[PDB]
């Protein structure tokens, strides 16, 4: 891809100009006698591009400040990445649908050498502390807390993965079924009263993401009062 | 009964899988200990050389003997070629100053 | 020259590729050896066969390093540029790619240099690369690496003062003026014999080859057998015969007996070998002895026949190393006792093994047959018995060749499955070259 | 039509061994092989009538120049003259019937099309050998039939003795190939060309005829080179028929007849010693195929002596080659049918009666056996009597002993051939398997070779048939009496009590056992010396411990 | 061992010590091999000797 070749040349030239400028600014600081540049503050980035691969975030999506997205990440409409969650697409890309939630300190990524891209559908609940490596998740699926979904596994639409389960590599989970266990296996079908709570789950997270985004805006304005 | 490919290609390593994956080392040989020992011994056979009677005698009559036979044959062929070409006696290494390198402007 | 700088700089850019892009690293290192093959084919197109002996000359001032093309150098350069992408297909790390890229630069520049000091600088700058290639930590052998490096260093150190002796004698190491000046030919002749009798495996300085050519990986074995031995032959044809011809006449009985005993004793040793790679490795010594005697005969068309035998060996023996390398890669042994019935389990690999066995034994429709006939014409014209020695000993080569083939190919079927697409395409250019050069080599 | 006799069996081999044969199978490949031989035989018949009878030789530049460095010039050129037309007619006609036989004989083999392709390649390289006009394209044919003989002798590769027989054939012939190559070097050096028509030698340097004779003794399996010929019975019966009739063993005799540069003392002595040796060897064997193999070696001795006699003797030598191929191939095919009718047994102590074979197999064995023993007014009578009468009037005193050896050999041949018929059919049954073969294809294969036996009587090979060399009635009709003596002795089935002579001859004079240790074990031991004492020992440089 | 009652068992072993040949036997057979397989060398040496002795006879009886 020669387009990527031109982008590579431009990114490397701009990076060299940035290094030269920051170094000259540090020389200026040393001449002034001010050593604020030496502070070992937290250099965490909520959005982390990988050369010319920038995450594509919708204007109604939200990523928490302790969360992060890296590389080729697509977040759809009203989709949320919560506190401490890590979504990594610097090796292979990540695609997240609309109204889907990646809950607190969850890992979604495609970083193994033979992993395909991660594809998460619409209205998907990814629970606390779940690890997702190179999988495909269909629409209206709850990923339970502290669960592992392996490479090339297919979580079809309407299925429930229980908490603490481990779905093996290349495992197809059918529609409308509940699977549990560390050698994860079919337990039962999804019941109707269960499916009502499954339908009502992602909208709550949408409104919770709205409230938390507003509070983070308040925090940013409080921070901006100090230096501006 | 392993599954190392998805239905659309896409090789899978199967690191955590129960079934044994077929791979590069699938047809590696089961080593026989005595065969490995014999090949190791033949690989290091210079430790078994000894100047006994048979070694000295065979190294004299065959190695030195055929080397001297080949040197004598080479000198014989060189002299016969120089005689059948109209040349005089020619100077090989250690043979006193004589003719080397015939002239192309000369008829022999 | 500008093209050569561009090719070197393109080849050296493999290091700057980030290692996480695996496909790009593979494609870049493979293309970096594909391009010089096209350039050397173009150089063959540009060559005027009714013109001067030396064409496409370039000299870099007062730094030595002068270059030119004749027929022997051009054929050897074409063979090297064929052999290096096949080596690229047999490696998996950037360290291997870079070692073979540096080796290709040094070999290609050494094959066409016209300065003796330039030849010395360019050739044995590859010594440390060969040491690291042969003595690699988990699967190599440090003993073999020490042997090849120390033998080559010993010969080169004998040559170096004689090189400097003729340089002080006439004022230059350029071969065009070294051939036209008066020099003390015995001393320089002994120095040149010392390097090139180690490079070409000539007894008694030949013991490094059985260790090094077996301990090397398959790519290293392809390079060492098909290319690096022929630098001694092109050393004879380019530097020693034109500059010290009186020595080259006077040493003929000694070089003759060295060639005869190397041929006979190495053929006798090949029969008792029990390792397939050691069998393939010994057989190269007898062929190089025939090459050396044909070069030293200087009789009918000696440069032509000897160069043609160098090309025929450089095509046939790397393919045998490739087949042994396939067997070792997918069975983890090189031992004859573990292999039987390979015809039933690898029919394509056994067919290729049989064809290259017949080629190595100089059967017709292979370039080795034409090569050995013309080499024996050149040897016969000095004396008939020097040809008879090679003629009557043909049963001894066929004995080991057919015994190795019959032991590993027939019998009870045990062993790995047949070749892949990649292994077949590593073998395939050598087969096409053999069929062409053995049926219609000239026009 | 001229290039169709050479290219087209090679094309049949290329078709049946390539991945084209994956689409044809056994059934389609048999059709391809038989048709590709019928076309080549038709072309050879046209060539034979044009060149032998109307005397018009044809020279074809086929593929330009092969290689040309200095004054050594080898071209891809053919020339079709009298000897070439004779050989092409003989080779293609025998190989057609052998292909028709092999498509039914090897029907139950798992790799049938591979076997048929190997047979076609072997035939095509023989055609290349005899069609060549220079020595190097001849060497292509020489080594091509050597390689195809290796592939066909060791066809059943899971059997170790077959593999070792194929390796033995390669190595024994490699010695003579080396000597033949050195002789080609002598010829080119002292005459300046490689083409046959420019090789006219009156007085050459002795090494020429000797080294070319040694190279011919390898392929024609003469004394001290015959050892590979008997072990080549490990291959299937069509391989043996094609080796002993048209390909391989007739190549050295063809080369000596073509060149005519020999010295007659060596040729006469080698040929007569070979004829007597193979005659006494075949008289004391019980393997059915080994007796026929030794009779082949004996007749090659006869042809060797004849080409020693002179130019007329060279013509008689070619004539005996041409008539020998037909009845020898017929004998091998009939023996294969007898073996298959008796459950694979090859020992003649386990035969008897007329139930295990067809009527046509017994007729084929009878007629080919009568031609071989020189029964009057059959095919072998004319050629063998011509050689014998030419040997009775030679002015060389060496040919006096050779003629006596040939007459003793003639009596031995009529003894063991009659023994082969007697044990197979006349005695009481002593096997246990009766499965007689009556398929159409092998019967037609035998009938074609019997038709060629009739053709050689009706139309002679050359002009010598009917010429009278003037001999008394006692000298002339003695070989008939020797044939009758062999027949009467073999039907009486008498034996001698001198068991040490019987076991010295039946073990074939111990040539293989003496060769197992006079060159072979010394070669192995000298290899041990050169490796262990030289490379690991005297020349090895050790390490410096510190 | 499922076919040992059909074709024989592995109890009988090969009687051979895998030892090299005796030194005198090897020397004698090698000398015979050199004489047989290198007979052109001896023929040409004999030719050179028979030629030079004739020139000796010519040079002897000529200068008298
Ligand atoms: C097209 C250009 C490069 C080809 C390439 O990578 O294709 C990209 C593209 C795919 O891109 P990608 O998958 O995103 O990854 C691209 C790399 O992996 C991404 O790699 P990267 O961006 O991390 O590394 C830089 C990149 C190539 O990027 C560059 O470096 C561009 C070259 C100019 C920018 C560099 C200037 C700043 C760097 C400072 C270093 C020196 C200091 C200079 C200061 C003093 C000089 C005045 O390196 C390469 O990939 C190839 C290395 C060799 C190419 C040239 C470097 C040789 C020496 C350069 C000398 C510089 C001095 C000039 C002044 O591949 C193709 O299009 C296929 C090939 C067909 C074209
Ligand atoms: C060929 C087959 C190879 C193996 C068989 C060995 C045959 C050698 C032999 O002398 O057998 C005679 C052998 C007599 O041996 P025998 O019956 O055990 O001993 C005689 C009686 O004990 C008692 O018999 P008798 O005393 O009444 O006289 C019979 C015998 C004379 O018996 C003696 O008393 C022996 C005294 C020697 C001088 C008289 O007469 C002759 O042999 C005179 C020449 C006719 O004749 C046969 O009965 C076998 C006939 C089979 C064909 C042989 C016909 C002659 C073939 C001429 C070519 C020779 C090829 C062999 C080359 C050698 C290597
Ligand atoms: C001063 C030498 C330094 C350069 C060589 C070096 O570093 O050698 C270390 C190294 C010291 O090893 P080592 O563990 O002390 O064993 C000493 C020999 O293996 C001693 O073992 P050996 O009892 O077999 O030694 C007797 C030696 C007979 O020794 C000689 O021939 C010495 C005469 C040399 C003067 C030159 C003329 O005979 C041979 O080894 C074969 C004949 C040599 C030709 O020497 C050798 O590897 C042997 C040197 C033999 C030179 C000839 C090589 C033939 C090619
Ligand atoms: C245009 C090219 C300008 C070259 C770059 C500037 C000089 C290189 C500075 C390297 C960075 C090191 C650094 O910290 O700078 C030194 C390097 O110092 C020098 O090189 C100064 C030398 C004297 C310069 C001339 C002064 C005016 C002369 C004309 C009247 C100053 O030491 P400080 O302790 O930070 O200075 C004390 C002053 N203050 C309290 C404000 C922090
Ligand atoms: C010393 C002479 C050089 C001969 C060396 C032997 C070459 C091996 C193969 C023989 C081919 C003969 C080609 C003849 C015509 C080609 C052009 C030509 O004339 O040759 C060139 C050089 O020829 C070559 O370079 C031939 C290249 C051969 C190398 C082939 C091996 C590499 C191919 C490997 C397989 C590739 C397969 C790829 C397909 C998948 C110059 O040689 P001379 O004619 O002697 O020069 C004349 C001398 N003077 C100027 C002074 C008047
Ligand atoms: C230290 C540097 C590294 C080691 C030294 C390398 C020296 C350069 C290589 C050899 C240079 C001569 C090439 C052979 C030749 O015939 O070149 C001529 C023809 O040019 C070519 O076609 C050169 C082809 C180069 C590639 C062919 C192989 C040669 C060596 C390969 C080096 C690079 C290999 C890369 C492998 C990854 C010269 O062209 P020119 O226009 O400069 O000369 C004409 C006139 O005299 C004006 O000066
Ligand atoms: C121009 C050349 C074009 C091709 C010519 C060659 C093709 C003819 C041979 C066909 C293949 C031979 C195998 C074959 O057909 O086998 C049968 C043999 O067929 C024959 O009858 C013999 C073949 C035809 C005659 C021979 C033709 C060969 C050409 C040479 C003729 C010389 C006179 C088997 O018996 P069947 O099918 O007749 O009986 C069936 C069985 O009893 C029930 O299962
Ligand atoms: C693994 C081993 C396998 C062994 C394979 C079999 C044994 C082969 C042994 C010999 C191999 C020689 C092959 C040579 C190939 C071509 C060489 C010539 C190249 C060329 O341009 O020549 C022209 C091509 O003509 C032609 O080629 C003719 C034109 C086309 C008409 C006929 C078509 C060929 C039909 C062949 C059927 C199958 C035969 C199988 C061998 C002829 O002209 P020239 O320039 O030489 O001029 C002189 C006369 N005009
Ligand atoms: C009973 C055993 C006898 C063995 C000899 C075979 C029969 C020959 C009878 C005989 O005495 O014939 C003589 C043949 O001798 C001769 O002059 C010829 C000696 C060599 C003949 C050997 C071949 C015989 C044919 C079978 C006379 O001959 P004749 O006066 O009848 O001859 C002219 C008429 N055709």
């Amino acid at each position: 891809n020669p387009i990527n070749g031109l982008k590579t040349i431009l990114h490397r030239v701009g990076f060299a100009m940035r290094e030269s400028g920051q170094a000259l600014e540090r020389v200026g600081c040393r001449l002034q006698g001010v050593y604020s540049f030496e502070e070992k503050l937290n250099r965490h980035a909520t959005v982390l591009p990988m050369r010319h691969n920038v995450p594509s975030l919708d204007k109604t999506s939200w990523v928490a400040p302790s969360g992060m997205v890296s590389g080729s990440v697509t977040l759809g409409e009203n989709s949320s990445v919560w506190y401490g969650a890590i979504v990594r697409g610097d090796f292979q890309p990540v695609v997240v649908g609309s109204n889907s939630n990646i809950q607190d300190a969850a890992y979604v990524g495609a970083t193994s050498e033979f992993s395909g891209p991660v594809t998460i559908g619409d209205n998907v609940s990814v629970g606390h502390g779940a690890v997702l490596k190179g999988c495909t998740v269909g629409d209206n699926v709850l990923i339970g807390m502290n669960s592992i979904i392996s490479e090339h596994a297919e979580i079809q639409s309407g299925a429930v993965i229980a908490a603490g389960s481990y779905v093996e590599e290349g495992t197809t989970v059918p529609s409308g079924e509940v699977w549990a266990g560390s050698p994860a296996k079919k337990l039962r079908d999804v019941r109707a009263g269960e499916a009502e709570y499954l339908k009502s789950l992602p909208g709550r997270y949408t409104e919770l993401a709205g409230e938390h985004k507003g509070i983070m805006k308040v925090l940013k304005m409080k921070q901006a009062e100090y230096f501006a | 009964e392993a599954k190392q490919f998805t239905p659309d290609g896409k090789y899978m390593p199967g690191i955590f899988s129960k079934a044994k994956p077929l791979d590069r080392s699938t047809q590696w040989v089961h080593k026989n200990p005595y065969i490995e020992a014999w090949y190791y011994r033949r690989d290091h056979f210079e430790n078994e050389f000894v100047w006994n009677y048979r070694t000295t005698i065979e190294a004299l009559w065959f190695l030195g003997g055929f080397t001297a036979a080949a040197y004598a044959l080479s000198v014989f062929a060189f002299r016969q070629a120089d005689r059948r070409s109209g040349y005089p006696k020619r100077q090989i290494l250690g043979d006193e100053p004589a003719m080397v390198l015939p002239d192309e402007r000369q008829f022999y | 020259m500008f093209i050569s700088v561009l090719l070197i700089l393109f080849a050296l850019c493999v290091t700057l590729i980030p290692e996480a892009h695996y496909h790009m690293v593979r494609v870049w290192s493979f293309v970096a050896t594909i391009i010089p093959m096209w350039v050397v084919t173009w150089m063959w197109w540009n060559f005027d066969a009714s013109g001067h002996g030396l064409q496409m000359l370039v000299i870099l001032g007062r730094s030595h390093l002068a270059f030119g093309i004749d027929g022997v150098a051009l054929s050897l350069m074409l063979l090297t540029t064929v052999l290096f992408p096949i080596c690229m297909m047999l490696l998996r790390t950037v360290a291997g790619f870079m070692t073979f890229i540096l080796l290709e630069v040094l070999v290609l520049s050494a094959l066409c240099v016209l300065d003796l000091l330039g030849f010395y600088i360019l050739f044995e700058a590859s010594l440390i690369l060969l040491f690291l290639l042969i003595g690699r930590a988990p699967y190599g052998s440090l003993e073999a690496a020490y042997k090849i490096v120390l033998y080559t260093m010993a010969g080169s150190l004998v040559l170096l003062p004689t090189l400097f002796m003729i340089y002080s004698e006439c004022g230059t190491t350029n071969v065009l003026y070294m051939t036209c000046a008066y020099n003390h030919q015995t001393v320089l002749g002994w120095g040149l014999l010392a390097v090139l009798a180690v490079k070409i495996p000539l007894m008694p300085v030949h013991l490094w080859l059985p260790e090094a050519h077996v301990a090397a990986p398959t790519a290293g074995s392809v390079l060492l057998a098909g290319v690096l031995l022929k630098l001694g032959g092109i050393g004879f044809l380019r530097f020693m015969l034109p500059v010290v011809p009186e020595f080259c006449v006077s040493v003929f009985p000694l070089v003759s007996t060295l060639c005869l005993v190397s041929f006979l004793f190495s053929t006798l040793s090949t029969l008792r070998q029990i390792d397939l790679k050691k069998i393939v490795a010994y057989s190269s010594i007898a062929h190089m002895s025939m090459v050396t005697l044909a070069i030293f005969s200087q009789s009918e068309f000696s440069a032509y026949s000897s160069s043609f035998l160098m090309i025929a060996h450089g095509l046939i023996s790397p393919a045998l190393f490739l087949i042994v390398g396939i067997l070792y890669d997918r069975a983890h042994t090189k031992f004859i006792l573990y292999f039987s019935g390979l015809g039933a389990s690898m029919p394509i690999g056994s067919t290729l093994f049989f064809l290259f066995t017949l080629g190595n034994l100089a059967f017709p429709l292979f370039p080795n047959f034409i090569a050995e006939v013309l080499c024996m014409v050149s040897i016969f014209a000095v004396h008939e018995l020097l040809a008879y020695v090679f003629c009557v000993c043909q049963v001894l080569g066929a004995a080991y060749g057919f015994w190795a083939f019959n032991r590993v190919v027939h019998g009870l079927p045990r062993g790995p499955a047949d070749v892949t697409r990649t292994e077949f395409h590593t073998v395939l250019p050598l087969l096409i070259g053999a069929v062409w050069l053995g049926i219609k080599p000239m026009a | 039509m001229f290039l169709l006799s050479v290219f087209f069996p090679l094309l049949g081999g290329l078709v049946n061994t390539s991945p084209i044969a994956r689409f044809l199978g056994h059934r389609g490949s048999s059709i391809i092989a038989i048709g590709c031989m019928v076309v080549a035989f038709i072309s050879s018949v046209v060539i034979y009538y044009e060149v032998v009878f109307m005397g018009c030789a044809v020279s074809v530049d086929v593929f330009g120049t092969w290689f040309s460095v200095g004054t050594f010039h080898a071209g891809w050129t053919f020339n079709f003259d009298l000897l070439t037309a004779n050989m092409l007619f003989t080779v293609t006609g025998v190989s057609m019937a052998v292909h028709m036989y092999a498509c039914d004989y090897m029907r139950q083999d798992p790799h049938l099309n591979l076997f048929l392709g190997y047979l076609s390649y072997f035939t095509g390289f023989m055609c290349v050998l005899v069609a060549a006009d220079n020595l190097l394209v001849m060497l292509v044919g020489w080594e091509g039939i050597g390689v195809c003989s290796y592939l066909l002798i060791g066809y059943w590769s899971h059997r170790l003795s077959a593999v070792k027989s194929a390796q033995k054939a390669i190595l024994v012939n490699r010695v003579s190939d080396g000597l033949l190559m050195w002789g080609v070097l002598w010829v080119w050096y002292h005459l300046g060309s490689l083409e046959y028509d420019l090789l006219n030698v009156y007085s050459a340097s002795g090494f020429v005829g000797l080294s070319i004779l040694i190279g011919a003794m390898g392929k024609s399996a003469q004394i001290l080179f015959h050892v590979w010929l008997a072990d080549a019975m490990e291959g299937p019966t069509p391989v043996s028929a094609l080796i002993h009739a048209a390909t391989l063993v007739t190549a050295g005799v063809y080369l000596l007849v073509r060149l005519h540069i020999h010295d007659e003392m060596f040729v006469i002595i080698v040929g007569s010693l070979t004829a007597f040796m193979a005659g006494v060897f075949g008289a004391t064997q019980s393997d059915l195929k080994r007796v026929i193999a030794y009779s082949t070696c004996s007749q090659l001795g006869y042809m060797m002596v004849s080409l020693g006699l002179g130019e007329t003797g060279g013509e008689a030598s070619m004539g005996h080659l041409m008539t020998h191929a037909s009845f020898k191939a017929a004998l091998f095919l009939a023996a294969g049918m007898v073996i298959s009718g008796n459950g694979g047994n090859q020992h003649i102590a386990r035969y008897g009666g007329s139930a295990h074979s067809a009527m046509f197999t017994m007729l084929t064995l009878m007629v080919a056996s009568l031609s071989l023993i020189g029964w009057p007014e059959l095919s072998g009578f004319y050629s063998k009597e011509t050689i014998l009468n030419l040997a009775a009037i030679c002015a060389d005193p060496i040919a006096d002993v050779a003629h006596t050896l040939l007459l003793l050999t003639a009596m031995l041949t009529s003894a063991y051939t009659t023994k082969l018929f007697y044990q197979c059919f006349m005695v009481d049954f002593s096997g246990s398997s009766v499965t007689p073969v009556r398929n159409v294809l092998p019967i037609l294969a035998m009938a074609i070779l019997l038709l060629d036996i009739m053709l050689k009587v009706w139309v002679g090979t050359n002009l010598l048939s009917g010429m009278l060399f003037f001999l008394p009635w006692g000298v002339k009709t003695l070989p008939f009496g020797l044939m009758v003596a062999g027949i009467l002795t073999a039907t009486a089935a008498v034996g001698s009590e001198r068991f040490t002579l019987i076991r010295f001859c039946g073990s074939r004079w111990g040539f293989d056992q003496l060769f197992a240790r006079s060159p072979v074990n010394p070669i192995f031991d000298l290899g041990r010396i050169t490796w262990a004492i030289g490379d690991r020992g005297l020349l090895s440089v050790g390490n410096l411990r510190a | 061992t499922s076919l040992d009652h059909v074709f024989g068992d592995n109890s009988n072993k090969l009687n051979y010590n895998f030892e090299p040949m005796g030194m005198g036997s090897l020397f004698i057979r090698t000398m015979v091999m050199v004489g047989v397989f290198f007979f052109p060398v001896f023929i040409m040496i004999n030719d050179d000797y028979k030629y030079t002795s004739f020139l000796d006879k010519v040079a002897a009886a000529k200068a008298a």
